[PDB]
């Protein structure tokens, strides 16, 4: 399934199924995002027939342009008199087209982890 | 009746000196002041059942707490708990939730804890 909620994931682990669960596109990363990706993880280790998923997506489709000034910005849908576009809908990534992380990379780091500490005492 | 000690917990502190002046009654020791908390459930339940929302309070401070743990559904106070916590000594609380129709629904304190949870 695809940008599940949470109530479905749960709903799949209810029941005794023959055929694992994956989401091959959650947590939409456009622009400023991915929140609650620690709440899916918690419910995806507790419960069984739940293996995982893909993030929507790497790297923003931002074509390099220069303005009158001659200053260089990312370009997006409408930005090269195109009509009829979808504007910064093709702007969904954890990375700036040059690849330069956004914050939210640094959060993927750390729910993606692979060891688990706990505070017995 | 309300001049009588009934048998709930309770705490009590104070401050003693030994010293060759009086000091400023106002003046303290400056201590910690926080409780750890966790907030656990059934991240779902089907429509008719009951959810059970487990909360465990650690005291690491040097003095007795006394707290109203209060529980927030969809924002509305539902229901509230005393608790009277020693030094080091975690306290475990369950409270039931029940009536909740199809659909998501907050759960929420006022210790910092929320948690969405589903109803199939
Ligand atoms: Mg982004």
């Amino acid at each position: 399934l695809m940008y599940p909620k949470m109530d479905i994931l749960l709903e799949y682990a209810s029941k005794k199924r023959e055929k694992p669960f994956i989401m091959c596109e959650y947590a939409h990363a456009m622009g400023n995002s991915v929140g609650n990706l620690k709440d899916y993880w918690d419910v995806i280790e507790k419960y069984p027939y739940l293996h995982g998923g893909c993030i929507w997506d790497w790297v923003d489709q931002g074509i390099r342009k220069k303005d009158e000034n001659g200053r260089e910005f990312w370009a997006y849908g409408g930005d090269f008199g195109d009509t009829p576009n979808d504007g910064n809908f093709c702007i969904n990534g954890v990375v700036l087209p040059d690849r330069t992380p956004e914050p939210e990379l640094y959060e993927v780091k750390k729910v993606y982890q692979n060891v688990k500490i706990r505070q017995v005492s | 009746l309300e001049y009588r000690l009934l048998p709930k917990p309770y705490r009590f502190s104070f401050r003693m000196r030994i010293s060759e002046e009086i000091p400023s009654w106002r003046v303290l020791a400056a201590i910690p002041e926080t409780l750890h908390v966790e907030m656990s459930s059934e991240d779902v339940i089907r429509e008719g059942d009951t959810l059970r929302v487990k909360f465990s309070l650690l005291n690491d401070t040097p003095l007795s707490k006394e707290k109203q743990v209060v529980l927030f559904v969809d924002g509305n106070e539902y229901s509230v708990r005393r608790v009277v916590i020693p030094p080091f000594k975690k306290e475990e609380l369950v409270f039931k939730v029940e009536g909740l129709k199809k659909g998501e629904h907050l759960i929420h304190t006022n210790l910092n804890t929320r948690k969405t949870i589903y109803v199939r």
